[PDB]
Formats: structure tokens, C-alpha cells, sequence
């Protein structure tokens, strides 16, 4: 699943 | 050029609008995020984790609790406003229009916008931590212990509700603590959302980027998908295809009307 920001 | 874009706008079928974070900084919706954006003592970024909630659910809803509570003030502007309308305007000509929305405020849905899909969740759903449940809940105070609570001020003592008195599920069977149905650091998008954002973006013939860019997260999932069917990009934002300058609020209403 996508990390929101990218995980960033 | 406002009129080279409102000529594709004339002949679109199928809109999608991405909007992020500044159109609801246009609102006067605090995000707690960067200067001096303080919540007592604490940003959003220490908050906004399932770790903080598993420490200290009270503080994080605490904090939810002010966040949806302040919303009552808090307005749709002519951003989201002219979004909604454009929205029926097009549906009663057979013309489609999708908002793609970071924001969990939902302004968009108090603007009048039908067709939203809100990747980040709402301040105004739960999810029970226990049978999964997702319900709406704009109850104020969503719940008595919580009444009165999450006042911002740094000198403000901490409420200590006991975990049982925090909002609850309300199958009886269940009674599940509630978290809210928002998307926090280092959790995932729900890809049954995203699957359908992917479909909505494959079929629109124009798109449009409202308060973020472009270039970064979230748009950036999707917009070289829609670049390389050739498809017109607008971003309207406070920022260095087609770009608009300035406060959504101005610029947008007179694009889309
Ligand atoms: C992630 O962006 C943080 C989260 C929050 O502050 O609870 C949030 C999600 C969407 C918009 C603003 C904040
Ligand atoms: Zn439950």
C-alpha cells in the first residue's frame, strides 16, 4: 500500500 | 492563458480535480504543521501516528476533537464553492466531474460536491480499532467526556479520559475504541480508493491541480498517467501545463464559471 508522502 | 484553458474547459466530458492543502489553508483550517503551528505543546507530526494513539488516545483525541470542533467556523470558500457548482452544472449537461481531495474537512462536501473521493479520510468518520467499522459521525461533542476539551492553549492541562470513556462503537456487541477514520504518518492509502481514483484519472479528458502541484505527493501518482494520454494539466496554486497564480479563491471561480 502507499505510505502517504512516500513515506517521507 | 485563461482562454486557452477555457477552451478546453468548454469541451471536457470528464473532469478531475485534485485538490491539496491549499485550499483549505484558504479556509482558515490550522493543519498544525511548521511555524510556531503548535497544538500545546505539540505539531501534527508528533500527534497524527498510531504510536501516539497507542500511548496516549485521550491527547490524540484531544486534539481530533478540537480539529473537528473548530470546523464550524471554519467555511467552504469560493474555491470549493465553484467547485461544487461547476460540478451539477456539468452533470445536468451529461458532463462529469470528480474531486480527488487530499483535505479531511470536508469543505468540499459542505460546498455541495457530490463526487469526492477523500484519499486521506475525514475528521468526521471513525474507524472502530476492534470490527473495523467505518461510520460518519459529525456529533457535537462526539462524545461527553470529551465536552469542552481540546483547547489549544500550551497552558491547558490534559483531559486523562479513561480509555473506556473515549468514543466508542456503538454495536453493542462490539464497543470497540474509535479512532479517527484519518490517514496518519507512515500509514497506507486504501487501494480500493485508489483504484477508483485510477479509473476516474484514465477517463478524464482535462485535470486540474488546486492548491498543491503537480510534481509532489499526492498528484504525483497519478499526473504522468494523465500527461502521457495527452491530456491537459492545470494547477492553480501559490507556486513557481497551464498554471494559474494567486489565491485559488480568485483565480478558480472565474476558470470554471
Ligand atoms: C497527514 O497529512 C497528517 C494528517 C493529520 O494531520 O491528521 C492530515 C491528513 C490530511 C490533511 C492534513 C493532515
Ligand atoms: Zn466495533
Amino acid at each position: 500500500g502507499v505510505l502517504k508522502e512516500y513515506g517521507v | 492563458d485563461l482562454t486557452a484553458f477555457r477552451e478546453h474547459f468548454a469541451k471536457a466530458k470528464h473532469i478531475a480535480i485534485i485538490t491539496g492543502a491549499g485550499v483549505s489553508a484558504e479556509s482558515g483550517v490550522p493543519t498544525f504543521r511548521g511555524p510556531g503551528g503548535f497544538w500545546r505543546k505539540w505539531q501534527a507530526q508528533d500527534l497524527a501516528t498510531p504510536e501516539a494513539f497507542s500511548r496516549d488516545p485521550s491527547l490524540v483525541w484531544e486534539f481530533y476533537h478540537y480539529r473537528r470542533e473548530v470546523m464550524r467556523s471554519k467555511m467552504p470558500n469560493p474555491a470549493h464553492l465553484a467547485i461544487a457548482e461547476c460540478e451539477a452544472r456539468l452533470g445536468q449537461q451529461g458532463r462529469s466531474v470528480v474531486i480527488i481531495t487530499q483535505n479531511i474537512d470536508e469543505l468540499h462536501h459542505r460546498a455541495g460536491s457530490k463526487h469526492v473521493y477523500e484519499i486521506h479520510g475525514s475528521l468526521f468518520k471513525t474507524r472502530c480499532m476492534s470490527c473495523g467499522e467505518v461510520k460518519a459521525n459529525h456529533k457535537s461533542p462526539i462524545c461527553p467526556a470529551l465536552d469542552g476539551k481540546g483547547a489549544p492553549d500550551p497552558n491547558t492541562k490534559e483531559a486523562r479520559i479513561p480509555v473506556e470513556l473515549l468514543p466508542r462503537c456503538e454495536r453493542k456487541s462490539c464497543n470497540g475504541l474509535l479512532r479517527p477514520h484519518v490517514v496518519w504518518f507512515g500509514e497506507t492509502l486504501d487501494s480500493d480508493i485508489l483504484t477508483a481514483v485510477e479509473r476516474e484519472l484514465e477517463k478524464c479528458d482535462l485535470c486540474l491541480v488546486v492548491g498543491t502541484s503537480s510534481i509532489v505527493y499526492p498528484a504525483a501518482m497519478f499526473a504522468p498517467q494523465v500527461a502521457s494520454r495527452g491530456v491537459p494539466v492545470a494547477e492553480f496554486n501559490m507556486e513557481c501545463k497551464y498554471h494559474f497564480e494567486g489565491p485559488c479563491g480568485s483565480t478558480l471561480p472565474p476558470a470554471l464559471e
